[PDB]
């Protein structure tokens, strides 16, 4: 079943500031009051991230690119996102991840799913209303998992695909600030790896739709990129990281990186 | 007759079906060879009173060197010690005075070798 | 005078991580993992570097 | 007179320890080897085996057995080569029709 929804109102996306969001745990060492030098897929501080909106009428669920690995970050409450689709062609040709999280459970499937042009879901006032695929006939796996999830919750996620292994951290914030990506620091710890062993180049969002025609309810995401560079971590004495530093941001950043030390004389 | 033959792909895909592994037990404070999840090193595991976060596995220090490891059969950490080495002088008058000689052993505790315990190691045959 | 001496230790320590144009720079994976016949000469460039 | 510097003391290791995580979600070879019912020859019954451990030590050491061959791979050493995947293609055929 592929329903297509023609009440958008036409509208760019909007950009924004990164500020000193997408740090994450780059392995799974403990390391107490330290300050480590790491080059890795990080995304860049003071990046434009781009901004997609879902207000009332707005509905964006457009194809994005993968690159090298995707930051993804949620401005949310009551419920609105749920899960994501990646893959090549994102049809029946090539096999397709997909990862879907209904009222229930958070479903991992790797199949060749004939996917409609406009997926969604659909809530009712209860969940009965999920168009998503027409078929799918090869899983070579699938994987049931406990539930990852003014706004209220900030929910922040890092997509890479290496060698084989899909890589996602996550974590989770509770703020207060209505519009823009709060300014802070939080580390993101490892949330799965999936030996899927597939090619991904592009990516959708799934959003569950309100209907009491329809209606989209209040949310807002962000998406970044990553990029290869060097970073310099602060381990404190719990083993948590509090604070980086980019080597190539400005020249006091670079001296930073080169005295490893976050004072200089 | 029934007949069943299995077939096994390994393809560039990760590694997904095999065998299992048999572990041994767990001794502590003594020098053994060890293995945990393919980390493989020599030294003595003590208890240790570090905390990781639940999806740390090891621990290193200033010079990257591993000093705790997490054992993943019961989720409890232990400390690496290496086993003890150090050096052997011979203390001794002339041959022309006498034949008798005392032995240091430097850096090692007098228990792991007229008996007398210094900072600078462990004295054996002098008053 | 304290800060030299315990950087170049510290670098010392350091260099015995690095395979100078070897397969590994841990002798033991070498050895676990190839015959004697080459596991020679990957050890005699470990040898020279350190 | 003096003291001289003559040797190194070094201890040597007792024991060997080898640790590893618990053995779970074995593979459901019970799912094959004792189904119920089989396929016909032309018809024969294809599995896949993904996503688990899989101990060979049990299937092999069973007496029930006649036949347990193959060429490649010594029994022995498939508790460690750590494959892909499996394919489990089952059948019924005449005693004589084995070789
Ligand atoms: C198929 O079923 C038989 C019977 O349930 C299994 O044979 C038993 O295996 C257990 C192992 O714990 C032994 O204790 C019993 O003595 C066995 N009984 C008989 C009659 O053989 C057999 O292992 C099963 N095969 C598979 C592949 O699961």
């Amino acid at each position: 079943q592929c329903v297509n929804l023609t009440t958008r109102t036409q509208l760019p996306p909007a950009y924004t500031n990164s500020f000193t969001r997408g740090v994450y745990y780059p392995d799974k060492v403990f390391r107490s009051s330290v300050l480590h030098s790491t080059q890795d897929l990080f995304l860049p501080f003071f990046s434009n991230v781009t901004w997609f909106h879902a207000i009332h009428k707005r509905f964006d669920n457009p194809v994005l690119p993968f690159n090298d690995g995707v930051y993804f970050a949620s401005t949310e409450k009551s419920n609105i996102i749920r899960g994501w689709i990646f893959g090549t062609t994102l049809d029946s040709k090539t096999q397709s991840l997909l990862i879907v999280n209904n009222a229930t459970n958070v479903v991992i499937k790797v199949c060749e799913f004939q996917f409609c042009n406009d997926p969604f879901l659909g809530v009712y006032y209860m969940e009965s209303e999920f168009r998503v695929y027409s078929s799918a006939n090869n899983c070579t796996f699938e994987y049931v998992s406990q539930p990852f999830l003014n706004f209220k919750n900030l929910r922040e996620f890092v997509f890479k695909n290496i060698d084989g292994y899909f890589k996602i951290y996550s974590k989770h914030t509770p703020i207060n600030l209505v519009r823009d990506l709060p300014q802070g620091f939080s580390a993101l710890e490892p949330l799965v790896d999936l030996p899927i062993g597939i090619n991904i180049t592009r990516f959708q969002t799934l959003l569950a739709l309100h209907r009491s025609g329809w209606t989209a309810g209040a949310a807002a995401y962000y998406v970044g990129y990553l990029q290869p560079r060097t970073f310099l971590l602060k381990y404190n004495e719990n083993g948590t990281i509090t604070d980086a530093v980019d080597c190539a941001l400005d020249p006091l950043s670079e001296t930073k990186c080169t005295l490893k030390s976050f004072t200089v004389e | 007759y029934r007949v069943v033959v299995l077939s096994f792909e390994l393809l560039h895909a990760p590694a997904t079906v095999c065998g299992p592994k048999k572990s041994t037990n767990l001794v502590k404070n003594k020098c053994v060879n060890f293995n945990f999840n393919g980390l493989t090193g020599t030294g003595v595991l003590t208890e240790s009173n570090k905390k990781f976060l639940p999806f740390q596995q090891f621990g290193r220090d200033i010079a990257d060197t591993t000093d705790a490891v997490r054992d993943p059969q019961t989720l409890e950490i232990l400390d690496i010690t290496p086993c003890s080495f150090g050096g052997v002088s011979v203390i001794t008058p002339g041959t022309n005075t006498s034949n008798q000689v005392a032995v240091l052993y430097q850096d090692v505790n007098c228990t792991e070798v007229n008996v007398f315990q210094t900072r600078a190691g462990c004295l054996i045959g002098a008053e | 005078v304290v800060n030299q001496n315990a950087q170049a230790l510290n670098t010392l320590v350091k260099q015995l991580s690095s395979n100078f144009g070897a397969i590994s720079s841990v002798l033991n994976d070498i050895l676990s993992r190839l015959d004697p016949p080459e596991a020679e000469v990957q050890i005699d460039r470990l040898i020279t570097g350190r | 007179k003096g003291i001289y510097q003559t040797s190194n003391f070094r201890v040597q290791p007792t024991e060997s320890i080898v640790r590893f995580p618990n053995i779970t979600n074995l593979c459901p070879f019970g799912e094959v080897f004792n189904a119920t019912r089989f396929a016909s020859v032309y018809a024969w019954n294809r599995k896949r085996i993904s996503n688990c451990v899989a101990d060979y030590s049990v299937l092999y050491n069973s007496a029930s057995f006649s036949t347990f061959k193959c060429y490649g791979v010594s029994p022995t050493k498939l508790n460690d080569l750590c494959f892909t995947n499996v394919y489990a293609d089952s059948f019924v055929i005449r005693g004589d029709e084995v070789r």
